[PDB]
């Protein structure tokens, strides 16, 4: 269901 | 309901997993995760005083950890910089994580990943049952079954 | 180094684990163990193929990556009736139902 | 009594290990349970509402559960079809397993 | 490597 968004780990 | 039975509730879900892995130390982590797919994920306790539980997760760049926030009855991931609207945030702990799952089911600084969870334990056949009939379909309600099994499936949504 | 099987004769399943390494001679021996006929009135097939005693499960195509505790390997198995052994039989599980509407 | 065995509704008999078996509550206070000191007792337990392609499964997950408690092995998915997941809830709940 | 801690950054 919900929509991908990359997510950046620092 | 009030918080402390939703956040009862919600640890009550953790012990359902399999993998949510009690005490266990970064290093011991890092072992467990070393060779292991990317986005292969566990939950356990985290050693510092403002958390109750870090996720482990295998990376790009090898096993890291990130800790999870609890705030205002919600359960978050640690963030360096968000927007309110921005950062999901869910009463259920499992609930964060199968969003993340199910949302990374659609694919330099490394990015975030979950896919399947590493077990510390066999779940029992009941809970294997319900994961899959999870996978299988949302509507329990019109399958062939009886109401009290109906309602041990509405314990448990998730498909992790 | 183990390998998970379940040996089946007619309406008999036996789930049972042993060494990769260890033979056919030997598998046959837990068999006497169990259904008390011993090794010369037993055969072991895979599919359809007749084991020798001196082969090593491994050597047979039973490994730790084909013969898992979640998905064991079948061995069939057949009995010598007087003097001339039985044709191997396994009997079919039951069926599940069709599959529901919303699956 | 290092074996058990189980029967399916349909008659199929599994041979398993006692200790496997033991993984289901229900089979455990059958046969962990009380009784008469003095009497024979049968090492088989029938189930009448128990197909063989559902005891199958269960038995295939005794031997999982037994495998994947107190090792340090990377505990691998049970797989579990689609189409047999609804009897085999009923099943394991029925056992508690 | 990554580090042993890191936080989500939503790009
Ligand atoms: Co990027």
């Amino acid at each position: 269901v919900p929509d991908y968004t990359s997510i950046h780990i620092x | 309901s009030m918080q402390a039975a939703r956040l009862a509730k919600a640890l009550r879900e953790l012990g359902q997993t399999g993998w949510y892995w009690g005490s266990m130390t970064v290093n011991e982590a890092k072992e467990k995760l070393k060779e292991a797919p990317e986005g292969t994920f566990l939950i356990r306790d985290s050693s510092h005083s403002d958390y109750l539980l870090t996720i482990s997760v295998k990376t790009s760049a090898g096993p890291t950890n990130l800790r999870i926030e609890y705030q205002d009855g919600k359960f978050r991931l640690d963030s360096i910089i968000c927007v309110k609207s921005a950062l999901a945030a869910f009463d259920s702990v499992v609930h964060l994580i199968d969003y993340y799952v199910q949302m990374c089911k659609d694919k330099g600084t490394v990015h975030l990943y979950l896919t399947k969870p590493l077990y510390t334990s066999a779940p029992s056949l009941q809970h294997l049952c319900r994961l899959t009939i999870n996978k299988c379909t949302g509507a329990i309600w019109g399958l062939p079954l009886p109401t009290r099994l109906k309602d041990y499936l509405e314990e448990y949504k998730f498909q992790v | 180094m183990d390998v998970f099987l379940m040996i089946r004769r007619h309406k008999t399943t036996i789930f049972t684990d042993a060494k990769e390494s260890s033979t056919v001679f030997e598998l046959k021996r837990i068999v006497e163990g169990i259904l008390k006929r011993p090794p010369d009135e037993q055969r072991l097939y895979k599919d359809d193929q007749l084991l020798d005693d001196g082969k090593t499960l491994g050597e047979c195509g039973f490994t730790s990556q084909t013969a898992r505790p979640q998905a064991p390997a079948t061995v069939g198995l057949a009995f010598r009736a007087d003097d001339t052994f039985e044709a191997l039989c396994i009997e079919p599980f039951s069926s599940p139902p069709e599959l529901p509407d919303v699956m | 009594m290092m074996y058990v065995k189980l029967i399916s509704s349909d008659g199929h008999e599994f041979i398993v290990k006692r200790e496997h078996a033991l993984t289901s509550g229900t089979i455990k206070a059958m046969l962990s349970g009380p009784g008469q000191f003095a009497e024979n007792e049968t090492n088989e337990v029938n189930f009448r509402e128990i197909p063989s392609h559902v005891l199958s499964k269960v038995c295939m997950y005794f031997t999982y559960k037994v495998r994947y408690t107190n090792s340090s092995t990377e505990i691998p998915e049970f797989p579990i079809a689609p189409e047999i997941a609804l009897e085999l809830l009923m099943a394991a709940n029925f056992l508690d397993c």
